């Protein structure tokens, strides 16, 4: 015997559709909350796709969700194993870059392109089954910087340095096969989550401005670690030397509100708050072997 | 069900005949195969069969050896797996001695152009270097099996004898005059800054301090002095962007009081070097810390 | 069908075939026991009086468990029977009006 | 010696009442950190009670725990207490002390306790003299808000005349949560939360030197054509009243860096799980977990 999860279908499954479960033995599928049975509706990411909602509502919902690992396909029912961390737990190659040996694989929402390419494996009436890449983790660092770079980019747009600019972000270069990754804008605005997410890093790059300078002179008197009075002086924020324009000290703040000046600090971390979910990529598998035409490979489990 | 079905015991593997076993013992079948005792049936670890070059066989034919893989911008090899003493030539914190002693040895069609593939690029190597594990049973010869250990305590097979890690005396630190009865080991790249290249060194650091938070605030006192040195480059360079004093990241975990020096003796060359014992792996990610 | 006069449009036979399926709703009953009731109900110690009525306890509890749960399989046999009728039944002045 | 045991007995040396013990059992399952691991260990080394000063630092009682090993309570008889220590990556069962609404799926951190808005505060367990001291395990959003305020109470009183800081701290004291108030056992100044701020000094200025020139105007930029909830009101709170360089190149690794700050500068307040919540019991009397 083994623990197993349950999760039945209600719509009539033609045997030709059982088929192509056969081919998903064994590969990663998102899952809301933990239960012994499971709807077909709430199975896969598919319960969670959105219209407005940008890909940071997907990885935001993505990283709660417990993985779970297919088992043994059957008839009406479907028999998911969560894996136990520290064993070894074969995936399947559902992602679009191969997999290479001793890599931390880790999960992240689904990025399809522009042109039709690969279908979605299960159409069953309005539904459908998408699943989250499985990719490297040098990888998921890279199409994170993407994205919020093109995001940065979402205002402007008229000139042609940023048209293409963003065409050379759009298309990432690998080892193996290439790949593009789609735009987050759409019609001109932008959707709400990469501006929710822009201005998370737009508040820090310049609150963080004014609001550290106080902070900077008084704990560098005591010249313990002496880098302080450097730091004192990387606030002037230049490249050239500049000469003689008089201001050689970084400015200050001045008149402000005592009781304000608090909640100025907080306006600060509560918007590191919400960018923390694009900040970090937790592992999920790390790869060993892999089989040969990269269909599969044995990963042990992470987190 | 019947109660019966939740007051056994825990059913006992070695109770149970071997699986092999029963479908012989089904028709009575005499295979001349012995599968009554399945070999390496009970092993906590886990391993993975590595096909490497022979020129990086030496050293590491003792058992008990980092092995770290290293991408590179060629598209073939993909993925050469490094030695971790092939990697200390690089390191500044190898002493001038022991940089000239092991060298020597490393001349090879292959290896000694390996090094060639770090000073090309201009990214720092923890980006290209991936921690995999430890040795065991190497099998020698023009392409060696090197059999990694990916989790688990080392130990010879049928638990014959338990295989001991060996970190070299130069990348050895110790931040505590009394150890704890428990401490996380830490692979560690650091770098110092310089004008024409950074020239990172490497370090193993055994503590009993285990949370992140605090493990990162010892390291900020004792290498401040590369610290100083990152803030200057920053002041100094518009435009170069370097990143990160350093690179913690977990190893494994040892008993402390096994702990004793040792040295190893390849091609008859004495190398001395600390030597945890029994050392289970518990290998983790990469960890920036500024 | 039925026969009609001559002079207006007849009724010719019409075969008619169709085909049902089926629809399908598992369920499920979880129940904890405490650890300590089944190392009592299975490991035995020194027959000391204390420790035999904690024993006798820890072997009814198990009972206590099992029973409860086959009555819960039947409260939910009897639920989820209901609960399949429910979607199958039309609201009234629909039948009505058929 | 041998691997640090996953099963741990204490054993009280001092007299117990025969009402005290049964709060024990009441006591089930909660986590009970420990300093140095045994098999055998006294009950005064038990609890968090023997790391309290005179000085009462909370800041200092919050780092203790995080190096102190944490273990389950199990199984408690007429003297023997069977702490486990959480093997990672099982899936335990953790009841809870601390008033919290707890709610499923939230991550938790162990905490020293906030006593709650009446001020009064029964003891869990008392014993000669001494006290059992239970750290509060709470949801990660909670912990956080209480994590980063106490930074903002030291950077604060760096500047500002020390009777306008103390005024200022009743207003920190605070922190709703879930409709459920708490407030901070002595929050204090000290040389353990001095070095907190100068981690987050050194850490503020390199954001600024790693930020971009067009993500310091990215907010203007969105101001001068568009206007939302969130972008007036982060409007009033900070600034005083076509790129220039185009280089994707250097933004994809700029950024690469400044990423890294923002580990580094969320790590003062973010903690590292200690379980994860999978369905809180509707009597909120006990929750399941993972992690550890």
């Amino acid at each position: 015997m083994e623990a197993n999860i349950f999760c039945t279908f209600d719509h009539k499954l033609s045997i030709a559709d059982v088929g192509k479960l056969t081919k998903l033995v064994a590969a990663v599928v998102p899952i809301p909350q933990r239960l012994h049975l499971i709807k077909h509706y709430q199975l896969g990411l598919h319960q969670f796709v959105d219209h407005t909602r940008g890909y940071v509502r997907l990885r935001g919902l993505l990283r709660n969700m417990t993985l779970t690992l297919m088992r043994r396909v059957e008839g009406n029912q479907i028999l998911l194993h969560v894996p136990t961390h520290g064993l070894l737990y074969t995936v399947l190659n559902t992602g679009p870059v191969t997999w290479e040996k001793g890599d931390a694989l880790c999960v992240l929402p689904p990025l399809f392109h522009g042109p039709l390419a690969r279908e979605n494996l299960l159409t069953l009436g309005q539904w459908e089954l998408v699943l989250p890449w499985i990719v490297p983790m040098p990888l998921a660092l890279e199409i994170n910087q993407r994205l919020l770079i093109m995001g940065l980019f979402s205002l402007d747009r008229s000139y042609e340095e940023v048209k293409a600019a963003v065409q050379q972000l759009q298309t990432i270069t690998f080892r193996d096969a290439t790949f593009t990754i789609p735009d987050p804008v759409i019609d001109q605005h932008l959707l709400i989550d990469m501006k929710t997410a822009c201005l998370s890093m737009s508040m820090v790059a310049n609150l963080a401005s004014e609001l550290t300078m106080t902070y900077v002179r008084k704990l560098a008197l005591e010249d313990s670690s002496m880098l302080l009075v450097k730091c004192q002086e990387l606030l002037m924020r230049l490249d050239r030397e500049r000469s003689v324009g008089e201001p050689r000290t970084p400015a200050r703040p001045q008149h402000v509100s005592p009781d304000d000046e608090i909640a100025r600090l907080s306006a600060l971390f509560v918007m590191l708050r919400q960018l923390d979910d694009l900040i970090r990529e937790q592992v999920v598998f790390t790869v060993c072997d892999v089989s040969p035409d990269n269909k599969s490979a044995t990963c042990i489990f992470k987190g | 069900m019947d109660a019966r079905a939740v007051a056994k015991r825990p059913r006992d593997p070695a109770d149970e005949d071997n699986e092999l076993v029963t479908a012989l013992k089904a028709k009575r079948e005499v295979n001349t195969i012995s599968v009554r005792y399945l070999y390496h049936a009970d092993h906590q670890a886990l391993t993975a069969r590595f096909f490497v070059p022979e020129g990086l066989v030496e050293f590491e034919a003792q058992p008990g050896a980092l092995l770290i893989r290293m991408e590179t911008g060629c598209d073939s090899p993909r993925h050469l797996y490094i030695s971790l003493y092939l990697l200390g030539i690089r390191a500044s914190n190898v002493s001038a001695s022991t940089r000239c002693l092991l060298e020597s040895v490393y001349t090879a069609s292959a290896a000694r152009a390996a090094l060639q593939w770090l000073d090309l690029g201009p990214h720092l190597l923890h980006r290209r270097l991936e921690t995999l594990g430890c040795v065991k049973t190497v099998s020698l010869g023009i392409t060696s099996l090197l059999t990694c250990v990916m989790r688990g305590y080392l130990y010879n097979t049928l638990k014959t004898e338990v295989f001991a890690l060996m970190i070299p005396k130069d990348m050895y630190l110790t931040w505590e005059e009394t150890r704890g009865r428990l401490q996380y080991v830490y692979l560690i790249i650091v770098y110092d800054y310089d004008g024409p290249e950074t020239r990172p060194g490497i370090y193993v650091l055994t503590s009993s301090i285990a949370h992140w938070q605090t493990l990162v605030d010892v390291a900020r006192g004792k290498f401040a002095r590369e610290r100083c040195s990152f803030v200057n480059r920053r002041i100094t360079r518009p435009r170069q962007i370097p990143l990160c004093t350093g690179v913690i990241q977990k190893l494994g975990w040892c008993l402390a009081d096994d702990i004793h020096t040792s040295f190893l003796v390849h091609k008859e060359l004495k190398l001395s070097v600390v030597r945890l014992d029994n050392f289970s792996v518990e290998l983790g990610d990469f960890r920036e810390f500024v | 069908r039925v026969a009609s006069g001559a002079g207006l449009p007849t009724s010719r036979q019409t075969t008619i075939m169709v085909t049902k399926y089926s629809e399908k709703s598992p369920i499920t009953i979880p129940f904890e026991l405490s650890a300590a009731c089944l190392t009592y109900l299975r490991e035995t110690f020194e027959g000391t009086i204390l420790d035999k009525i904690l024993n006798v306890e820890a072997m009814h509890t198990v009972l206590r468990a099992l029973k409860n749960t086959a009555d819960a399989m039947e409260r939910g046999l009897i639920h989820s029977f209901l609960q399949t009728l429910l979607r199958k039944a039309p609201p009234y002045f629909v039948v009505q009006t058929l």
